[PDB]
């Protein structure tokens, strides 16, 4: 029961801030739905052991 | 907080002092006698320190 704006400020921003610095991180993307779901997708450089 | 018998109401401000403050006051950091706060940076693995 959180709007999209609340999700971005409360969870996604906090998670993304810490995720920076992982090895072989290529780029990140995120989305906060009106349903409250937050999805942080981290794409790593090719050849990285998943 | 409470509704009195006479019909008056007890707000939080009436019994407490509300203001923004730090989470913890145990640690007081000063730089050259001036108030200060710092953030520590750790080097990422396999990254040129310089």
């Amino acid at each position: 029961g959180a709007d999209a704006e609340t999700v971005q400020n409360t969870v996604t921003q906090v998670i993304e801030q810490n995720m920076n610095g992982i090895d072989h991180l290529m780029y990140m993307s995120s989305n906060g739905d009106s349903t409250g779901t937050a999805t942080i997708t981290l794409t790593f450089e090719s050849g990285t052991d998943p | 907080l409470k509704v009195n018998q006479d019909g008056s109401q007890v707000r939080l401000r009436d019994v407490a002092k509300i203001e923004l403050g730090g989470e913890s006051y145990d640690v007081v950091a000063k730089f050259n006698g001036q108030p200060a706060s710092g953030l520590g940076i750790k080097l990422a693995t396999g990254a040129n320190a310089l």
